[PDB]
């Protein structure tokens, strides 16, 4: 007598899902020796030459100087690189992302990534590159919670807590990935709907004119009346509230959602609205829904928000 | 990184050689070259005439010892440890059996080492033999400017014979080019242009269905593509609709620019971004228009997983060359197999005698020849890790029975083979149950040996035969080491009896399997019956080239030629378990639908006659369906085009199992040529499947257009419900419109 409950971790492109499964690898899972953290060294350094080459091609894009001239040589040396192909992280690269990065030219585009494609947790990386930088760097446990890795295909993890085994569904959050989704759609004990709260004033990677919460949205509305979850639990994670905290002082919500008549520069209103428009007056699902603000990088909120969550799903069988 | 072919500059500035022979001991001092491309080999030698060797026809390059010499005395004169120094000698061939050997004296030193060691690299580059349809053509051409006579023109009676197949169309053709058409005649390589071949193969060869395919796409004004219309198609269509925006985002604007002045003839339409229909064209046989990605072709498996979760490439009586009762015994094979890209070779050893004392390897007294194992250990010595740097599992049937023998045999393995041979096990991997079975990583560049252990069984660890009892006992025991060989009805019993027992079996222990005795001209049995339930060390028959073998070396292509190739994800995962029977779709396996429907051919055949095609899919039972065909074609094999339905495979239950077969047949039952794509990684749209022969060489000219859509499966009744999740902005919009409608109706 073992029970085995089957979670799907469900969400748009980028809200955290991977994130997530990292943190069910840390609190209950086997955890990362330095021979896991090695692994993503690596990874770290092409996200840092993912990070500029994107930001390089915006600077084009958005019409934007180079404060210093020194610094346009530096932009074309990194612009070259193939990223797939990076390796080891050695000079003249170092100090051209540095003299770059302090070039106030460059920061400007920074400020504006909500217009072009800038993966979150960019800035984490270069304020830190002397510490990456160096030539023993052993990655820390966050730097593989920031780490961004694409996800691909229809992952199974399974899960041993002490009462249950969970088999927790990692899937991919883009538009041609929900073509597949079909396929993890039996047996299903509960879903967990990943909505990023910072994507409000973000337009999608696979469609440049629609709104990234538009989609989410509507996309949780939709998939919670489907026949497969007539007897499936619905818990709603909305993620990313730390980068919320930051971008509702200066990305204002009533711009982007006209509904919106709250205090503007206010985190905690701006993130109960949202959590209205998911939830709130819909016709096809009157199952109970459990929301659930979160921080996947943080992993101390995700032990006791996932530690509740827990009571929640047994309770429940 | 995969390179492509690069001919160093000495095998274009050349070198001397003298060719010499076995048989009828002959002698021309010739220099030799390669073209720059590096298709062909090339020497001018009796009386000026230049003689041609196909680049991916060649099989192997030795050197030194391994360069053959001239037993003969009158030719050991003519020619003289250094005089074997600069000895070469090119084995090549259609397939293992009927190789051919060339011979080279390099007449300055050490030069037949750099010309052995570069000969080598470009037959495998493996960017060669998947190369672009329009470099296949400029093989062609690159053939015909070779190929002169005493006073360096180009024969008219080749630019006939090479396009044979309407000899009164060629006629026509070269006219209008302004050459030379009639037999008797020659033109100068001066005016043999390249621009001028392509010109000549399009006034030939005419394209009604690429025609088709431009208005298809949508372009009333006939004469021009412009650049989104072009980026549309690339998207749209020749994009594989099961891959992710961010991995492999889709082409840009200034992207696609790029590729109208790449493959531009016209400039009127490169200046104002537009493209011409011979741009187009020029694109369908493109470099980036290839039907698999290198991605595939690559050696880029994961190969840190444990031995038991590769199929692994294996021979059956390896030695021999044709029956099994009567015929000769090889030490060629032994090469030709482990050049090939097997990991696994079987070796019957049998008691000496009493004059000498050798164990030699032979055929269980029938009427077969005999062949020395001293030979045979080096043979497979200098083999094995020259085209795959991972394991060798060398498979003993052993009947020696006598411990002076027996040490020797223990003794020539230690020092034939040497240190590759895996004496003892590693400090990772020790002999104890609950142990996994090593990686191919961690065991690069070793010989295991599988014979039965208790001289010999001191160097058995990882790979050593048991009796098989069940299922149930192999895992109540529980040891990854021990593994089984399976006789072909054998196995096969256990496949309708218990084949969900199997593949956990095979999830930790290796299991063999080989064809059965009344198979006695080494007939070749469906190796996917087997790879089905996981099975790794599946041997085949190496001398027969029939359609389950001709299978065989074609999957293994796929990651570098190495031999290895993982296992699906289920079928090595302990916690999960499936049926290899499931008519019905599996849950975690995201299953494929495919269409594929045959346009047209070029270049078929030598001759006029009908052709037909056949498109068949090897995978799980239920994947499987091979009797699609297309009717034989008007009666011309020059550029053919089947006006016929699609080709419809809907429900691929497991897809990275699947391996689709497009095979072309001449009117009466005759081989062309076929490719083997595996259904995972095939690409959907227009594309061009250059040919290969039964031993999966690249055929130069023929090559076949077909239309594939390759998409994930959607029961149909569940796909309105799929639509909504791909674009639910729209389904959700359309919803409110509705309710937004009725607000006033209600209140
Ligand atoms: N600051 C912050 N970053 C996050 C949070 N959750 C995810 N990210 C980052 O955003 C990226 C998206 O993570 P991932 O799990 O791959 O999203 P998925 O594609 O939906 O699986 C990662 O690089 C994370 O570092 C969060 O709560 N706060
Ligand atoms: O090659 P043939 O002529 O078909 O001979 C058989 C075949 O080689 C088997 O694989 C072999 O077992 P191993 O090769 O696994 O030793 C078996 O002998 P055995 O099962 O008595 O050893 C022979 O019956
Ligand atoms: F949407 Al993902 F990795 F799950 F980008
Ligand atoms: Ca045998
Ligand atoms: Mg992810």
């Amino acid at each position: 007598a073992r029970r085995e409950l089957k979670l799907l971790l469900l969400g748009t492109g980028e809200s955290g899902k991977s994130t997530f499964i990292k943190q069910m690898r840390i609190i209950h899972g086997s955890g990362y020796s330095d021979e896991d953290k090695r692994g993503f060294t690596k990874l770290v350094y092409q996200n840092i030459f993912t990070a500029m080459q994107a930001m390089i091609r915006a600077m084009d894009t958005l019409k934007i100087p180079y404060k210093y001239e020194h610094n346009k040589a530096h932009a074309q040396l990194v612009r070259e690189v193939d990223v797939e192909k990076v390796s080891a992280f050695e000079n003249p690269y170092v100090d051209a992302i540095k003299s770059l990065w302090n070039d106030p030219g460059i920061q400007e585009c920074y400020d504006r990534r909500r217009e072009y494609q800038l993966s979150d947790s960019t800035k984490y990386y270069l304020n830190d590159l002397d510490r990456v930088a160096d030539p023993s760097y052993l990655p820390t446990q966050q730097d593989v919670l920031r780490v961004r890795v694409p996800t691909t295909g229809i992952i199974e993890y399974p899960f041993d807590l002490q009462s249950v085994i969970f088999r927790m569904v990692d899937v991919g959050g883009q538009r041609s990935e929900r073509r597949k989704w079909i396929h993890c759609f039996e047996n299903v004990t509960s879903i967990m709907f990943l909505v990023a709260l910072s994507e409000y004033d973000q337009v999608l990677v696979e469609s440049d004119n629609e709104n990234r919460m538009e989609e989410s949205k509507a996309l949780f509305r939709t998939i919670i009346t489907y026949p497969w979850f007539q007897n499936s639990s619905v818990i709603l994670f909305l993620n990313k509230k730390d980068l919320l905290e930051e971008k509702i002082m200066y990305s204002h919500l009533v711009d982007y959602f006209p509904e919106y008549d709250g205090p503007q520069r206010d985190a905690q209103a701006a993130r109960e609205f949202i959590l209205k428009m998911f939830v709130d007056l819909n016709p096809d699902s009157d199952k109970i829904i459990y929301s659930h603000f979160t921080c996947a990088t943080d992993t101390e909120n995700i032990r006791f928000v996932f530690a509740a969550v827990k009571d929640t799903i047994l309770q429940l069988n | 990184q995969l390179e492509p072919p690069t001919v160093v500059e000495t095998l274009r500035r050349g070198s001397k050689f003298i060719k010499w022979d076995e048989e009828t001991s002959s002698r021309n001092l010739v220099t030799l070259r390669v073209d720059p491309n590096g298709f062909f080999l090339y020497w001018t030698g009796p009386n000026m005439e230049v003689d041609t060797l196909d680049i991916s026809s060649i099989r192997d390059t030795r050197t030194g010892r391994y360069a053959r010499l001239p037993k003969d005395p009158k030719i050991r004169e003519v020619l003289g440890a250094r005089l074997e120094e600069k000895l070469m000698t090119v084995v090549s061939g259609p397939d293992p059996v009927n190789t051919v050997f060339l011979n080279f004296m390099a007449v300055q030193d050490d030069t037949a080492k750099v010309w052995s060691e570069e000969l080598f690299k470009l037959a495998m580059n493996i960017l060669a033999q998947n190369a672009s349809r329009n470099t296949f053509l400029r093989k062609a051409y690159t053939k015909l400017k070779l190929q002169v006579n005493q006073d360096g023109r180009i024969p008219v009676k080749n630019i006939l014979k090479m396009f044979s197949a309407d000899k009164k169309r060629v006629e026509t053709a070269l006219e209008s080019c302004g050459l030379k058409f009639n037999r008797s005649e020659s033109i100068r390589p001066d005016e043999f242009s390249l621009e001028i071949f392509e010109r000549f193969l399009n006034k030939l060869c005419l394209r009604p269905d690429i025609d088709k395919i431009l208005l298809e796409i949508g372009a009333k004004g006939k004469p021009y593509l412009t650049l989104e219309q072009l980026m549309d198609f690339i998207n749209q269509k020749q994009r594989d609709p099961r891959l992710n925006e961010v991995l492999y985002p889709p082409l840009r604007p200034s992207q696609a620019r790029l590729l109208i002045e790449k493959y531009e003839p016209n400039q009127q339409f490169l200046e104002r971004d537009q493209m011409s229909m011979e741009g187009f064209s020029r694109y369908l046989g493109g470099e980036e228009n290839g039907i698999l990605p290198l991605e595939a072709l690559d050696l880029s498996t994961d190969m840190t997983q444990p031995l038991s979760a590769y199929f692994i490439n294996s021979s059956h009586n390896t030695y021999l060359t044709a029956g099994q009762l009567a015929g000769t015994s090889s030490v060629e094979m032994y090469r030709q197999a482990l050049l090939w890209g097997c990991r696994c070779v079987e070796l019957d050893v049998w008691k000496g005698r009493p004059p000498e004392e050798e164990p030699f390897i032979t055929h269980g007294f029938t009427m077969t020849t005999e062949v020395p194992l001293r030979d045979v250990l080096e043979a497979i010595a200098e083999t094995a890790f020259k085209t795959s740097p991972y394991p060798v599992i060398l498979s003993f049937e052993n009947h020696v029975d006598s411990a002076k023998q027996q040490a020797k045999m223990a003794e020539y393995c230690r020092s034939i083979f040497g240190d590759a041979l895996l004496i003892e096990p590693l400090d990772k991997y020790p002999l104890a149950p609950g142990v996994p079975l090593p990686s191919p990583q961690d065991l690069m560049g070793r010989i295991l040996v599988k014979n039965k252990k208790r001289e010999m069984s001191t160097l058995v660890n990882y790979i050593e035969p048991v009796k098989f009892k069940s299922f149930e006992a192999a895992r109540k025991r529980n040891k990854c080491f021990e593994m089984s060989s399976f006789v072909e009805t054998k196995a096969m019993e256990q496949l309708t009896k218990s084949p969900m027992e199997f593949v956990e079996y095979n999830k930790q222990q290796l299991s063999r399997i080989y064809p059965k005795g009344t198979r006695v001209d080494s007939s070749n049995y469906m190796p996917q019956l087997f790879w089905n339930v996981g099975c790794q060390l599946v041997a085949l028959n190496f001398q027969t080239l029939d359609v389950a073998m001709q299978l065989n070396a074609g999957v293994f292509e796929y990651n570098g030629r190495s031999g290895y190739l993982l296992k699906p994800e289920f079928m090595r995962r302990p916690d999960k378990s499936f049926d290899p029977f499931t008519e019905v779709i599996v849950d975690g396996i995201v299953a494929n639908a495919l269409r594929v429907k045959v346009i047209s051919g070029q270049f078929l055949s030598d001759r006029k006659v009908g052709i037909y095609v056949e498109v068949d899919m090897f995978g799980l039972p239920v994947d499987t369906r091979r009797k699609y065909r297309t009717r034989t074609s008007q009666g011309n094999s020059f550029n053919p085009v089947w006006d016929e339905e699609p080709f419809d495979f809907p429900k691929v239950v497991l897809p990275t199992l699947a391996s689709l077969r497009i095979a072309a047949f001449e009117e009466g039952g005759k081989f062309v040529g076929h490719r083997i794509l595996p259904v995972s990684a095939i690409r959907s749209g227009y594309h061009y499947v250059c040919l290969r022969n039964e031993a999966n060489q690249p055929l130069c000219l023929p090559a076949l257009l077909i239309y594939t859509e390759a998409s994930d499966y959607i029961p149909d009744d569940h796909q309105d419900y799929a639509e909504a999740l791909i674009n639910p902005i729209k389904h959700v919009s359309l919803m409110d419109q509705r309710a937004r409608q009725l607000a006033a109706l209600i209140g």
